[PDB]
RNA sequence: GAUCUGGUUGAUUCUGCCAGUAGUCAUAUGCUUGUUUCAAGGACUUAGCCAUGCAUGCCUCAGAAUCACUGCAUUGCAGGAAUCUGCGCAUGGCUCAUUACAUCAGACGUAAUCUGCCGCCAAAAUUUUGCGGCGCAUUACUGGAUAACUUGGCGAAACGCCAAGCUAAUACAUGAACCAAUCGGACGCUCUCUUUGAUGGGACGUCCAGCGAAUGAAUGAAAUUAGAACCAACGCCUCCACCCGGAGGCAGUAACACUCAGACGUGUUGACUCAAUUCAUUCCGUGCGAAAGCCGAGCUGCUCGGCGUCUACUGACGAACAACUGCCCUAUCAGCCAGUGAUGGCCGUGUAGUGGACUGCCAUGGCGUUGACGGGAGCGGGGGAUUAGGGUUCGAUUCCGGAGAGGGAGCCUGAGAAAUAGCUACCACUUCUACGGAGGGCAGCAGGCGCGCAAAUUGCCCAAUGUCGAAAAAAUACGAUGAGGCAGCGAAAAGAAAUAGAGCCGACCGUGUGGUUGUUUUCAAUGGGGGAUACUCAAACCCAUUCAAUAUCGAGUAACAAUUGGAGGACAAGUCUGGUGCCAGCACCCGCGGUAAUUCCAGCUCCAAAAGCGUAUAUUAAUGCUGUUGCUGUUAAAGGGUUCGUAGU
RNA sequence: AGAUACAAGAAACACGGGAGCAGUUCGCAUGUCAUGCAUGGGGGCGUCCGUGAAUUUACUGUGACCAAAAAGAUGCGACCAAAGCAGUCUUGCCGACUUGAAUUACAAAGCAUGGGAUAACGAAGCAUCAGC
RNA sequence: GGAAGUCGGCAAAAUAGAUGCGUAAGUUCGCAAGAAGCAUUGGCUCUGAGGGCAAAAAUUGCCAACUCAGAACUGCUUACGGCGGGGAAUCCAACUGUAUAAUU
């Protein structure tokens, strides 16, 4: 079937090379799983040495990351908005490494809550969590962008794993100049 | 190491090598070359004629297996 | 994959004969590499010569009768090499794997006391799951807390009774060694030097007992004591000293001849 | 052996070829052949086609017997056909069609990865069971199935098949609390204490906290300068005997608010985003049993040994990628590569993993007279032949590497296959049939047809060398193996070696009492052969020993009979005798043959080397006639019509 | 001892997580709720940071790394030999601590000497010169 | 079925637009050439490239015109008009042109 040898390329002084000897189940490769959105399908591959690795088909939620907090919680996406290969793949819906797609900031928010004791229940809390809450008040500084996203309700994010190989759909909030940098393209 | 020999690629440049073969019948040498593609780092900044240093590392291209360390 | 061995390809220690059969027994995986090993049959049937075919060695291996680190082996093909002590607790024998001056296997008889300890030689060290350090060596132990200035090319020796560590001789200037491979095997000297070359193959410069100086690959070496008069093995009869062969030729023919007056 | 000889002229000295000569594990054919040792043997042409038979299976004390099986006992003990289960069949054997940035060799890499069996090791997650209805405990006596079997059978058959009824597990599926440790993260309408509500200190309770995997954060060291002063709270030392409260200063000082006053402040490498630790959110079958396992011993209730298995980790045996240098002839092959990947870049996908390997976008690059692109022959190497030296030539073939199983494509199971005595389809051939259908793959061993100048038995055996495996050998009780070995056939080639020895007499020889030829003779020896008390051998054969140890056959024309080529020259050996008459024929070349042939056809003599010797084709030396060492160029073949001039030297 | 020349295998800084106890050379103390059963000039070692106007190949000497078979070679009266790696004798309930040595293998690659013949670089001389 | 019809393929049939790839002998080197030959073409929903004018300028704002190149989905009864059949040879005249108004 498919192969990932350089037997049928040509040579870089442009011949062609005579190829002797049948094709190797070493060298084989596989059709794309082309993982869309939506309610959770998988399926199974037996890989080489045994092992199995897991197809992404219609993934639909994930672990996000906040980077500088160093914490993650578990949201569903809600859709595709950039894609760095073509616009073919925003249009399809296709969710793959690097995609910058948008997450639902509920389970943010409660975090943020129980944290920081600021609200985008809270009054009804120990005395010694209500201390706790201004030392960390104290000297932390959440950003414009963040704090806006946060009360809209919907924030931005980057897809970290590969869905067609873990059939896992991880990520990371878009933070820094990268959020100035993809806000700008999505005007 | 090599001779700058193009620098006309992306972040590529192309180097040649040139030596002497030994031909026993005759007891006598022959002037041979070979030419090799590398990665060159922004970093460095070498033009046709200069010497460079390159080092093997893992295919990073269809021909690039070396990278430049120090230019001369 | 492969699961013969033709004789010609045999390592040329084994002493096998050309005209006797296609195939020699290839060693399973284990202990020892190989090109650098000797199997049980080879020397149960070929060496001691208690066994005239392979089917009476069969005979004494499938019953235990034979310990090659203090537990009966039942496999012919288990690969034996360097530093092990072969023992027959029923004729009484123990021996010790070395290496001949002329870099072949030589079997050296022991003592019950020296037949309990061994030198094994660290390759590599590194952290398991339970931050555990654990060194692993030549013969493919791995010694799960070795002491904290254990490194990768010194030796440490070993009591195969009771698993624990006796001590640990780390390796620098005037300390004893024995190479283990290559066109030098077999010869005992002092270290002299090790010139580093980072990236590539560092390079042992020794010298003989009787002042002579070669050098070899520092992956060839084997500390085996500080000095000549702490190493805790029995070493062969030679004691890793090369002679020349024009002088070897002539004390070889002197003998046999005053054996032949009387 | 650092060697040459014949042919151009009436004679001479040259250049130059033709012919002669020696070897070849180098093939074939002709004549001949007594003994013994050692050996290659359908590669060349047709990777052409195949009748038949055989080539891969495995059981121990230790997975599962109610054979309606057998032998002894008399409700048991043994052996156990058949089936299920576990492991192997990806090795070995065969062949050389394809193949030049490929394969291979020498040197290096994988920090870019996978790895059953083997070695040394590791393991503290999990609310189960019984009884009474959530409580109490001598808390591990768990579940349905399905084969062999019998009961009907279908079909011409088919290494074809259906339904019903039984019954096992180390097959399959569920499942285990206390015993039983330390270690740290979030909390609370809960208590208690100290200060003036405290990021206050202790309990109490309520959710997480095992290996492996996914994402994010921190750690994964430092190595370019010396003294002071204030304010915050943190640690200590002094007072005013202590307490109360209310004063003033840095002597010492790894860290750490108790039960642990040193229970990692230190991983590794040339180098790491690697090893490993902590924190946050996860894992739905696509992971994690003490196999809810099996044998020996000893003392229902216990103790000790030998095995077997799940998961995690890293050594060995390997696999797969990458490429620094090298490898025949050809220019009457000079330009090659990009729609549809050509050279590089960016984000991805796919893979066990790197990569234009692949999708999208961007730039115009990459290679070449130091011979690209195209064509021809060809599996690569270790090595063989010929040896002054330098060289020329061969390598299908025993060891290593690669590839293939009629052609060509696709794939399942597996740790590993793009497997072919595995599957699927097409093409070309091809077998049986009741005409509905079902089969095939000798470039494995033996054998057959065809092809050709050209190549062996449809043999015996697992005794040796090894491989697989539940496996030592033996005992109620014997694994397989055309891999391998042994013999048969065999003037490919190689080694040793018979076909006579010693004398008397008589007659002769040529030198000048010795050297030898002949026929009547004598007198010892020995094998080729015939056999054995026997040796060898898995058995048989060959070799070797012997022809009395009381007791063992044999040579005289020793018919037990040497051949194949030659006798003008090269080139060793006749000016012999008949026949033929430019005919027949010989002759590698020069030449011979028309009546006296040194050459033809024969006889007799003689020569070479000999159990061997001619002939054909290819190749090495002869050959300084391919010349680097080492040729020639006025007239023998050969200096460009002359200047300029780039690459090269 | 400094300067003159020479030494980046050097000079000048620094690192206790640096030298198995911080290398070589001119019973008393600390601690004691402790297994505190503890602890008490100049020159070479290791590891980093600034300093060159830095020196390199070919060649040659010596060594490393390089399957066997085959080829060259030591030893042994397989009756000799082509072979083989065996075998020998103090008459052995054995011994010789038995033997089986040691070589060559282009070209490329890798370590440490030597600097005569060469080769790769640089410069084209006011595009220069800063004295401690 | 496919020139068997006929003096004779007369008459009819037949090719056909555009785009991508490709193209022989001969030759006065200009041609031959649209040589020969293969493929695509609808509808619908989207994406990219190709510009002007203003401003204290790899920036921001405003605006016009219709070409070219791609993708997903979906469909066919091959469906207006208009629009070369092609090749291998022989004879004659070099070629464009003129020329028997009313049979050449
Ligand atoms: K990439
Ligand atoms: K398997
Ligand atoms: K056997
Ligand atoms: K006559
Ligand atoms: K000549
Ligand atoms: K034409
Ligand atoms: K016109
Ligand atoms: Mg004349
Ligand atoms: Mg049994
Ligand atoms: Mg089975
Ligand atoms: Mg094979
Ligand atoms: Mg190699
Ligand atoms: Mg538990
Ligand atoms: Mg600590
Ligand atoms: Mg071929
Ligand atoms: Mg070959
Ligand atoms: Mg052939
Ligand atoms: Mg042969
Ligand atoms: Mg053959
Ligand atoms: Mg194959
Ligand atoms: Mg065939
Ligand atoms: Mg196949
Ligand atoms: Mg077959
Ligand atoms: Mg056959
Ligand atoms: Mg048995
Ligand atoms: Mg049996
Ligand atoms: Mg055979
Ligand atoms: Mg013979
Ligand atoms: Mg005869
Ligand atoms: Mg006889
Ligand atoms: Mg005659
Ligand atoms: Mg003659
Ligand atoms: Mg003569
Ligand atoms: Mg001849
Ligand atoms: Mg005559
Ligand atoms: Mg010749
Ligand atoms: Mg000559
Ligand atoms: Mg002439
Ligand atoms: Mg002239
Ligand atoms: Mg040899
Ligand atoms: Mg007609
Ligand atoms: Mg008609
Ligand atoms: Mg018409
Ligand atoms: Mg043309
Ligand atoms: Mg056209
Ligand atoms: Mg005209
Ligand atoms: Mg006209
Ligand atoms: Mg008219
Ligand atoms: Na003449
Ligand atoms: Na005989
Ligand atoms: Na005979
Ligand atoms: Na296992
Ligand atoms: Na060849
Ligand atoms: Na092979
Ligand atoms: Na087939
Ligand atoms: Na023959
Ligand atoms: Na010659």
């Amino acid at each position: 079937g498919i192969v990932r040898s350089r037997l049928h390329k040509r040579k870089i002084t442009g011949g062609k090379t005579k190829i002797h000897r049948k094709r190797m189940k070493a060298e084989l490769g596989r059709l794309p799983a082309n993982t869309k959105l939506g309610p959770r399908r998988v399926s199974p591959v037996r890989a080489r040495g045994g092992n199995f690795k897991l197809r992404g088909l219609r993934l639909d939620t994930g672990n996000f990351a906040w980077g500088t907090e160093a914490s993650a919680q578990r949201a569903r996406i809600l859709d595709v908005v950039y894609n760095a290969t073509s616009n073919e793949l925003v249009r399809t819906k296709t969710l793959v490494k690097n995609c910058i797609v948008v997450v639902d900031a509920a389970p943010f928010r409660l975090w943020y809550a129980k944290h920081y004791g600021i609200d985008l229940d809270v009054k009804k809390a120990s005395s010694k969590l209500k201390r706790k809450w201004e030392y960390r008040r104290k000297h932390h500084k959440i950003e414009k962008a963040l704090a806006d996203q946060l009360r809209e309700g919907r924030l931005l994010a980057r897809i970290t794993s590969r869905p067609g190989q873990t059939g896992r759909a991880d990520g990371a909030l878009l933070e820094g100049a990268e959020l100035q940098f993809y806000l700008k393209k999505l005007d | 190491r090599g001779v700058v020999h193009s620098t006309k690629m992306r972040r590529s440049i192309v180097i040649r090598r040139n030596y002497l073969h030994f031909i026993r019948k005759y007891q006598r040498y022959q002037k041979r070359h070979r030419n090799i593609t590398v990665h060159c780092s922004p970093c460095f900044d070498p033009k046709p004629g200069d010497e460079v240093v390159v080092g093997q590392c893992r295919p990073l291209s269809k021909t690039i297996r070396y990278n430049v360390l120090q230019v001369v | 994959a492969k699961k013969h061995l033709k004789r010609l390809y045999a390592p040329k220690d084994w002493m096998l004969s050309k005209l006797t059969g296609v195939f020699a027994p290839r060693p399973r995986a284990g202990p020892h590499k190989l090109r650098e090993c000797l199997s049980l049959l080879i020397i149960i049937r070929n060496r001691l010569k208690y066994a005239l075919n392979a089917l009476e060695a069969q005979m004494i291996l499938r019953q235990g009768l034979v310990c090659v680190d203090g537990k009966p082996r039942k496999d012919g093909k288990y690969p034996a090499g360097f530093m092990d002590v072969v023992e027959i607790p029923k004729t009484g024998d123990r021996f010790r794997i070395l290496y001949d001056v002329k870099g072949r296997f030589a079997l050296v008889r022991v003592s019950e006391a020296e037949s309990s300890i061994k030198m094994m030689k660290v390759v590599n060290v590194y952290t398991g799951t339970g931050r555990i350090p654990v060194a692993v060596t030549h013969d493919g132990h791995r010694i799960r807390y070795p002491d904290p200035r254990t490194s990768r090319g010194d030796t440490l020796v070993y009591d195969v009774k009771e698993k624990k560590v006796l001590d640990l001789i780390k390796i620098g200037n005037g300390k004893v060694v024995m190479v283990t491979g290559g066109a030098n095997r077999g010869r005992i000297g002092e270290i002299v030097s090790i010139e580093r070359h980072p990236g590539a193959f560092d390079i042992a410069r020794l010298k003989d007992a009787s002042g002579h100086e070669f050098a070899t690959r520092a992956t060839n070496i084997f500390v085996i004591g500080k000095d000549m008069s702490s190493v805790p093995v029995t070493l062969p009869k030679q004691q890793g000293l090369r002679i020349n062969v024009i002088q070897e030729r002539e004390e070889k023919l002197i003998a046999a001849e005053t054996r032949r007056t009387t």
